[PDB]
RNA sequence: UGAUUCAUGAUAACUCGACGGAUCGCACGGCCUUCGUGCCGGCGACGCAUCAUUCAAAUUUCUGCCCUAUCAACUUUCGAUGGUAGGAUAGGGGCCUACCAUGGUGGUGACGGGUGACGGAGAAUUAGGGUUCGAUUCCGGAGAGGGAGCCUGAGAAACGGCUAC
RNA sequence: GAAACUGCGAAUGGCUCAUUAAAUCAGUUAUAGUUUGUUUGAUGGUACGUGCUACUCGGAUAACCGUAGUAAUUCUAGAGCU
């Protein structure tokens, strides 16, 4: 076209937004932000289709202009906002925090969290590397920049940033034996431990991942997430320890629900 | 042919109408912004210097400064400018319009001349808020640099 | 001889509402109007002002006898005004309505000054 | 970084410097230095420039398209294939210029011709293999009666903008 | 509070399939060969003063008033304020 296209018409909007294909012709279309909008979940889809707490556009428009919803610790009047992976929603009219977290499925869950494991959030780095005068800083997927990092925090690492000093608090180098969570293509929400990493010249470095409970996967680069140093993630993970089961066993497990009862 | 008066000394302006050669010889083959004697203009201008400035004819198109030739020539203009102020109009957008030249001549309807000679608090919260905060970056900076240079 | 039932019932404090979705069973009856609904509603909720209610999306499921929809319960009438779509204000009589001719709504005017 | 005279620093200068705030709201409130709206200082809006990010685009690499040989040679003075030097562009580039070289493609179908041919996801029929279709609401492209040229703007060779035929 | 000036958008949507057969397009690449309003995050010395902690506040302009051309239309000239 001649320019930015602004619409986005409700079959194009991503799989995992779970929205439904005959409630109208357009979707959100998530505003340029700190998520890629392909990995993101707009705060119109967390309040109207999930929390109910509005019915409408027009009332997820009250919700938010009220001033009531934050992210990451500071009030957003946005109404389609590409909020991504650990992005922390708090209502203080609620004194209710959300984690935005996959589940296994690919699709977005609101864990919810206390307030002290809610003060920082968690995230990974893009790249470290110099800019003005000589000063190191480093760039997020989240779109934050930190300056001035721990000259230990290399590319690929992670990271977790206090929601007050707003600077980093503790870091974990990405590694072979600790916990990632990936959050991209098939395998993503599967939590599970480095056993391999191998690199090709010219292309992506895959990552071998076994879930705690046994299966095996591996995922390029891009979507891995380490979590916490070793087998203990440093977040509290969703209702199903990020185990992807077979459907078979999903199966086995509704007529185990339904013969308690 | 009929004149516009206008004076901007007292503020007062006013339409007349003349129709003789030997009192418009001196009016024709003169430019916008040339100062024009009222002695010849009628006996009562004496004293009175008249400026011949703007001026359109009928078909009610314009004279334009510039244009030097009797003709009623087609010029590509800027919206707001000088005989073309379309409103509406889609800044930057350019039209070809018709307008007189710029000597006056005999063809015109209406020209005009004008009349020469008749014979706190808050700013100052806001500035030193300012120094506030744009001092407290240079604190900033003397503690969360050196916090790293010593390492 | 009716009943009334409610269900996936939450209350958000955000919007000062509790929103819930209706059961109601009239065996016998034709339909219960949602004005012969208000004063249930009101008396068994006590909400202390039977026009903090607004119900609506009413079906009477094939059959017969049974009709479902949503409900909405304000706790204070200063937020049933100021958070509330247009419409349903006026159903329940609570302000009035206005007719358009759009002929020179804008274009005609849009020509003068 | 797979790989860079990379990121970046220092230095010598250069520029008639775009830039480095003469902007706008409520909330009042500690305490006299001349008790002087007194010394103050917060919460916001708008905005200016650099970097990163995001929404994009543009250019781009490999492979993939129907019938036709009664379409076996096509391109090359005037860019056709390449080299260098440069201009232009946001940028690579024959995108253009100067000079030099004579190359590029072709029976694995070039070039040309036909299409009642926009491409695709897909539609019908289907035992398997296939055959035909795809204007159409999702994505990509193109176009505003036919062409051509432009201003405003981050973005338009825009037509619910202009300029000419 | 209308009107108007300044800002932003009108380059999205919407319709159609005329053009176009390695071309558009599809899968997949690339940018170390580039531009990007904005959103989000970070960032901001010296303007001259002989670097010895900054040295002062401009009219003209729409809307409005008034006076006109033209047959004319978001066609148009001039005076007067801000
Ligand atoms: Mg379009
Ligand atoms: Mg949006
Ligand atoms: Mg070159
Ligand atoms: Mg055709
Ligand atoms: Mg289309
Ligand atoms: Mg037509
Ligand atoms: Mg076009
Ligand atoms: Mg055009
Ligand atoms: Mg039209």
């Amino acid at each position: 076209a001649r320019g930015l296209k602004k619409h986005l018409k409700r079959l194009n909007a991503p799989s995992h937004w779970m929205l439904d294909k005959l409630g109208g012709a357009f979707a959100p279309k998530p505003s340029s932000g700190p998520h890629k909008a392909r990995e993101c979940l707009p705060l119109i889809l967390i309040l109207r289709n999930r929390l109910k707490y509005a019915l409408t556009y027009r009332e997820v428009q009250s919700i938010l202009m009220q001033r009531h919803i934050m992210v990451d610790g500071k009030v957003r009047t946005d109404k389609t906002y590409p909020a991504g992976f650990m992005d922390i929603i708090s209502i203080p009219k609620t004194g209710e925090n959300y984690r935005l977290l996959y589940d296994t499925k690919g699709r977005f869950r609101l864990h919810s969290v206390r307030d002290e494991d809610a003060k920082f959030k968690l995230c990974k780095v893009r790249s470290v590397q110099f800019g003005q005068k000589g000063i190191p800083y480093l760039n997020t997927y989240d779109g934050r920049t930190i300056r001035y990092p721990d000259p230990l925090i290399k590319a690929n690492d992670t990271i977790k940033l206090d929601l007050e000093t707003n600077k980093i608090v503790d870091f974990i180098k990405f590694d072979v034996g600790n916990v990632v969570m990936v959050t991209g293509g098939r395998n993503t929400g599967r939590v599970g431990v480095i056993k391999n990493r191998e690199k090709h010249k010219g292309t992506f470095e895959t990552i071998h991942v076994e879930d705690a409970q046994g299966h095996q996967f591996a995922t390029r680069l891009g979507n891995v997430f380490t979590i916490g140093k070793g087998t203990k993630p440093w977040v509290s993970l969703p209702k199903g320890k990020g185990i992807k089961l077979t459907i078979i066993e999903e199966q086995r497990k509704r007529d185990a629900a339904a013969q308690a009862a | 042919m009929k004149l516009n008066i206008a004076n901007p000394t007292t503020g007062c302006q006013k339409k007349v109408e003349i129709d003789d050669d030997m009192k418009l010889r001196n009016l024709y083959d003169k430019r916008i912004s040339q100062e024009v004697v009222g002695d010849l203009l009628g006996e009562e201008f004496e004293g009175y210097i008249f400026k011949i400035m703007g001026g359109c004819d009928k078909q009610g198109f314009p004279m334009k400064q510039g244009v030097l030739t009797p003709g009623r020539v087609r010029l590509l203009l800027h919206r707001g400018t000088s005989c073309f102020r379309g409103h509406g109009r889609r800044v930057g957008e350019r039209r070809r319009k018709s307008v007189r030249g710029c000597i006056v001549s005999q063809d015109l309807s209406v020209i005009n001349l004008v009349i020469v000679k008749k014979g706190t608090p808050l700013t100052l919260q806001r500035k030193r808020a300012r120094i506030a905060d744009k001092k407290k970056r240079i604190a900033k900076k003397k503690s969360e640099a050196a916090e790293y240079q010593k390492l | 001889a009716v009943t009334l039932r409610t269900r996936k019932f939450m209350t958000n404090r955000l919007l000062s509402r509790k929103q819930f979705v209706l059961e109601v069973i009239h065996p016998g009856r034709a339909n219960v109007s949602k004005a012969d609904l208000k004063e249930r509603l009101a008396k068994i909720y006590e909400v202390k002002d039977s026009n903090c209610i607004f119900v609506f999306k009413f079906r009477t499921h094939f059959g017969g006898g049974k009709s479902t929809g949503f409900g909405l319960i304000y706790d204070n009438l200063e937020a049933a005004k100021k958070f509330e779509p247009k419409y349903r204000l006026i159903r329940n009589g609570l302000a009035t309505k206005v007719e358009k001719s759009r002929k020179q709504i804008k274009e005609r005017k849009n020509r003068t000054k």
